């Protein structure tokens, strides 16, 4: 899908339930997790639009207690070609 | 008052609003006798003889004093022809 | 009073035991209009995205948290400066409410279908026909 | 589509306008209309995310003013392999 | 013959009223009475949309008095090919 | 006879005494009892009109207070052949 | 015994304490059980007037306070023939 | 067994907890679960006259919360040979 | 896992939701899905008892608000195996 | 099992000792130690969901007072498949 | 199932009764009953952890007040090897 | 009968005084005798459910005031098929 | 009252509680 | 290793506790269990001295509030040859 | 264009709004998107003078508000040749 979802959180258990809350709610696909540094994880997901707005609603509200929290949810439908350039396709 | 026997319904769907949603049926007082149409008042079965009032009588009849009817079904005739 | 491992539901471990405390029965602690109203509303998005129907489970649309598409990020991309108020419109529905003359009068007798009670009509002149 | 879109109603009247509001609206298959029992009839739709989410949307403004009404609107993302034994397959 | 009217009250007796009324009031055909369930009785009649219009707009009147009454009145002029698969073909 | 006599009430008890009085009174035949559901219980009769009018009237009277009560008592003298498809032929 | 006695209730506990009381108060046969809907059942006893009037105020008082209670209790000395055909024969 | 035990609740899942309890409290048999109708539910259970007073004792307190609750709970330690034929025999 | 799980709603969107839940939530099975009548569905999952202590708690606190909402959510650990013959093997 | 525990401590000392603790308390296998940077440190755990509320309970308690402490301690009864493509699948 | 649930009480009418509460409660199996001595029953049930938690708490209720009563009520998750080979492996 | 009724008592004279009213006053057979040790002794009988009910209750009388005394009276009406591994089959 | 064996020790035993 | 670690305690339940916290905290060897008679049971481990030190701090800790709980802890750094007749050599 | 717009941030989902932003409001090209350690993620843009400044400043708006926030937004018109080595170039 073309739309992306972010849910930063500070910690990898916040980030796994994000991620775990974001796929079982809608067919949004797991492209990446990425360790930032400094302890924030962004769990990224890449759908549809609405599918993505569903997964990203629900990963936030599951993850926002978890651990020590959520630093950002974010939603971007298309993205620059150029900007594609820097997101991951598949979590390592 | 004039016995009729139903022959068919009639739909006019650019009727006047007046009418409200009182349906109509196309009597006649033999077979190929000149075609009229009546409201039902009382809902009647295409092939029955019916009893009919015109003027004045048939708007009450149909609904209020002021229902646009000449003609409208008071009754089905138990027995007929 | 029950010793040793502990599998009772609590709120410094997170998971699914903390859902649904209250409604759940059978548990060992237990034994031992959708569409807001359609004058109110004015949807900003008519048609199929009208936010007016209480639609719920994962639907489309996005909470407090989630930041995107919408909003400072539309509304901020392009710089902008608005420097004037609406100025009075030159149209027939405007001019709905022109002031008009007084309406022509029919002196006229004998059978012309000398209406008075219908629309203005006018003949050569503006005299009332 | 995966989705399912579901439109629970007090009558068939309005199920049924619901149903064609939803069909009509959007590209979404009508897989059931379920006599529930107590009056209800859950009319169920299938889709990819975003037509089941306008058709809800279409199928709840449509029969809230038919018939005695609506009692629930509701859109599943990704339905659970086990959900989909309870859900019909196509409709009766 | 592909408009849909349908008439749901409360009770088979209003409800047979109401499809007395509509088949007598024009050319349509009564497709179904459907027992929905709670009581909700649903008369479907199929036939042109002037035909159909004229039958439940004089069935809604007929079936208003009779016993607890109209709940529905509705038309459908055109009816989407998957709302067809829900419809009831014959009266049984 | 063609004339339909229908007495739903809110219950079978009712319904059996509207029955009883509706055949005992007048030369009417006892074509069907059917149960809508939420409690509806319609028995239909079927004479001539004069028949059906004094069946219907006398079914009514002695069924309002036996039970949970008479919700409708209706005559239609010529029911449509459309309308004959809906009505039950033999009693069971 | 010809007469009719018939006990409807709210649910099927107070409906078989009345079949119960009833069978055991005087001379009666527990011609059926019926599930009216709704969450109403009738049981219809079958013996000699004064028997039938005895059961079924025997199995209205019993009945009265087990469960929701009783909706009708009714007797009819002599049924139409053609209420017989609508009437329970045999209990099962 | 000759005695009966009812346990009647609103709803299926108080009727499944009732029954639960009763087959573990004492030596009785489900002998039927009846969908009475309109959200009733009755677990019918055959034993000694003992083993049926402590089912129903222990069905009625175990369904009393659960759901919306217990309709009635009743032991007929013999029922007359009569209501043998409107009682059921084992569980659908 | 021999254990049970049963969330009773009102309507089947509600249940439906409740399925989707209870399935996704933790390792359980969907063994049926019953229309009780009068407006009750339950959904009924077997699975061993911590996964049927989650799933029954991620059903309840999401049919909660979905629809009229959730009548009953009750976990049986171990049933005795008389009432084995009157809960669902396998889920229509 | 397919559950999945995982604790989040600021340091590998407590980690460590929240793993020991996990481990030896309940039937749960130690699937991997992850360093997200900024000094947290996860240690996840698989299991039955029963053995792994177990596990995380003894492992929160252990590590709670060890070193810089514990930041998260978190059950997921059932994983998406997806995020099981992030989880690490055997401890390096 | 390798927890180990074990309820200690002062006789075997208090051991006995707790014995039947845990097994009927859960899906635990009852690996032996001890006379410690001194008037003291040890009853140890081994299952998976979320089985032995509700079957030691059912039990732990269930002998509290009978005869002397309970001296104490365990969970043991996993049991370390060495310490099985002094548990009982089934009842002698 | 399968109902279980166990008296313990601080001695075995008041046992034996309580085990002979217990077989005396109701038709139980004494499936046991065990020495609990620290002076408990438990007589076990074994009958229909009234029967142990009136012969625990009499044996309880009968040794409340025998020797040291009674510390439990208990009648268990089913008992798991587990706990029947752990009940004596026939005295001696 | 109902005299007989169901009389004796009202307050002791304990276990499976019969219909109230 | 030739220390001696014992924990009396009061029940078999402290003592299960006991050896279990005893063996997981050390390379000991639970080297057998006596019932000592009277209530008292004698949970005995064979390591070095710091583990066999480590083992008994932890189970007297660990089963001090088990039941009736610890009567004694005693570490024996080397045991003489002739203590050896009295102790078991595994647990039998 | 020779002219280096950047953005560091608090994270990646702060960056990806701040790459898509700057991208999307002018005519740059995202060289890269670097992670410096410690939570700070630089997204680079390479355009004219004035294309830079107005992309630097949509950026610079955009992520304020998303996740953490903006560390620094910078604009270098020219940057010299022993720079561009240590400036990321290929839009990998």
């Amino acid at each position: 899908g073309i739309a992306l979802g972010m849910i930063e959180t500070r910690g990898l258990v916040p980030a796994i339930e994000a991620a775990d809350a974001m796929t079982k709610a809608a067919e949004v696909r797991l492209v990446g997790r990425q360790f930032v540094g400094g302890g924030y994880v962004t769990v990224l997901v890449r759908g549809e639009t609405g599918a993505v707005n569903a997964a990203v609603r629900a990963g936030a509200d599951a993850c926002e207690r978890v651990g020590d929290g959520l630093v950002a949810a974010h939603i971007i439908a298309r993205v620059h070609s150029e900007v594609e350039n820097i997101l991951p396709k598949a979590p390592q | 008052m004039k016995i009729m026997q139903v022959e068919k319904t009639l739909v006019s769907t650019n009727r006047i609003a007046d009418m409200g949603h009182k349906p109509l049926l196309v009597v006649w007082e033999k077979p190929g006798a000149p075609r009229q149409v009546a409201v039902d008042a009382i809902g009647c079965i295409p092939g029955d003889w019916v009893l009919c009032v015109g003027s004045s009588a048939a708007r009450e009849a149909a609904g209020s004093k002021s229902y646009p009817s000449d003609l409208t079904i008071i009754g089905i005739i138990d027995q007929w022809n | 009073r029950i010793t040793g491992n502990d599998i009772a539901p609590s709120g410094r471990i997170t998971g699914p035991g903390m859902l649904a405390t209250g409604l759940i029965t059978g548990t060992p602690e237990f034994r031992h209009l959708v569409c807001a109203p359609r004058s109110d509303q004015m949807d900003r998005v008519s048609g199929e995205g009208k936010e007016r129907c209480h639609i719920t489970g994962d639907d489309w649309s996005v909470n407090k948290h989630i930041t995107g598409t919408a909003g400072q990020w539309a509304s901020g991309r392009n710089p902008s400066m608005r420097g004037n108020a609406r100025v009075v419109e030159t149209s027939a529905f405007a001019n709905r409410n022109v002031p008009k003359p007084e309406k022509p009068g029919s002196k006229i007798t004998g059978s012309s279908g000398n209406d008075t009670q219908g629309s203005l009509i006018t003949y050569s002149g503006g005299a009332r026909g």
